[PDB]
């Protein structure tokens, strides 16, 4: 069974290496689809629901303006995520399905996560219990055991990041901060309430930070609202550092217990930084019940399973103002963009 | 209580990197 993860995790990254070494472009055009509904706010353009004319099939397609990419200085992170998504295949990470770019965007075509985000479910619902938090819980710590294996550190975990899907699955989005790192990276980036300390700190850092933000995003979905708040970053940023984190009084011991070793300030001690790696994690008790091949196959019964009446739902999605998407007669920032 | 804190920080919403 070891022998096994270890097989698997193998044969994962040769396929996401040749991958890597040789990405995908140009696998569609813009004229296959039709466009249905804006879905939400992109980085730099909508994304969209779109239907694929040929199959009816929707998808998520994601619209970047390349005058804007340049303009905040994000070509690197735009070219890496879409080559990291072209390579990469996981039950818990969104699919890319296409991608392609014309005279003024760059277009990401993703399978299509009915259930939006995590963050609007859990600020409606309140709070989750200790199982359904571990339902979602385990997914990441899968997720995590295979990106680090690839050397990749995501650095954005959040309940916003977290779509949920027509089985409740999650699939994690957004790869803006993912970058590969065998060693230490040093750029101050994520969101402040998941900042492990010492991103904070202004030290070199690793994968570490990735489980960190897994204790906070446990947290955070056990209790409703995260371990460190405040009414401007620099406070929270104090609390985080300060080694001092309270619990509410209904968290189980278990509970409790794995997230003094997440939320472990002293890297020398923190779960998932240790000999034993993600088994630290996997092996502790709170997740003595988690069958994590049954996770693995989605074969566990969702604790929640959002409202989805048929392709093209959008209901789990705010309301937008629609307007043309104008593609210019002219190319822009070709150069900028040879490789996606 | 700490609910109570978490609603004054006004933090609630979707939060932005960086
Ligand atoms: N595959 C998808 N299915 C459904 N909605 C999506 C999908 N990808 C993105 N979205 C919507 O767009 C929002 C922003 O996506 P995100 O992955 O955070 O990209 P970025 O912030 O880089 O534009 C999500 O919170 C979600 O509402
Ligand atoms: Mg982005
Ligand atoms: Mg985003």
């Amino acid at each position: 069974e070891q022998e096994s993860v270890k097989e698997f995790l193998a044969k994962a990254k040769e396929e996401f290496l040749k991958k890597w070494e040789s990405p995908s472009q140009n696998t569609a055009q813009l004229d296959h689809f039709d466009r249905i509904k804006t879905l939400g706010t992109g980085s730099f353009g909508r994304v969209m629901l779109v239907k694929h004319k040929e199959t009816g099939n929707h998808y998520a397609m994601k619209i970047l303006d390349k005058q804007k990419v340049v303009k905040l200085k994000q070509i690197e992170h735009t070219l890496n995520e879409k080559r990291i998504l072209q390579a990469v295949n996981f039950p818990f990470l969104v699919k890319l399905e296409f991608s392609f770019k014309d005279n003024s965007n760059l277009y990401m075509v993703m399978e299509y996560v009915p259930g939006g985000e995590m963050f609007s479910h859990l600020r409606r619902i309140g709070r989750f219990s200790e199982p359904h938090a571990r339902f979602y819980a385990a997914q990441i710590v899968l997720t995590f055991e295979y990106l680090h294996s690839l050397d990749l550190i995501y650095r954005d975990l959040k309940p916003e990041n977290l779509l949920i899907d027509q089985q409740g699955y999650i699939q994690v989005t957004d790869f803006g901060f993912a970058k590969r790192v065998k060693g230490r990276t040093w750029t101050l980036c994520g969101t402040p309430e998941y900042l492990a300390p010492e991103i904070i700190l202004s030290k070199g850092y690793n994968k570490a930070v990735d489980w960190w933000a897994l204790g906070v995003l446990i947290y955070e979905m056990a209790a409703g609202y995260p371990p460190f708040f405040a009414d401007q970053p620099i406070q929270i940023y104090e609390k985080i550092v300060s080694g001092k984190v309270r619990f509410p009084s209904h968290f189980s011991s278990d509970l409790k217990d794995l997230l003094r070793n997440l939320l472990q300030v002293d890297l020398t001690k923190r779960f998932g930084n240790l000999k034993n790696g993600v088994n630290d994690i996997k092996n502790h008790k709170w997740f003595a019940t988690t069958d994590w091949i049954a996770i693995y196959q989605r074969k566990v019964e969702a604790p929640f399973i959002p409202k989805f009446k048929g392709p093209g739902d959008t209901s789990n999605f705010d309301d937008y103002e629609e307007e043309e998407i104008r593609v210019s007669i002219n190319e822009k920032c070709g150069k900028e963009f040879t490789e996606f | 209580t700490t609910y109570a804190d978490f609603i004054a920080s006004g933090r609630t919403g979707s939060r932005n990197a960086i």
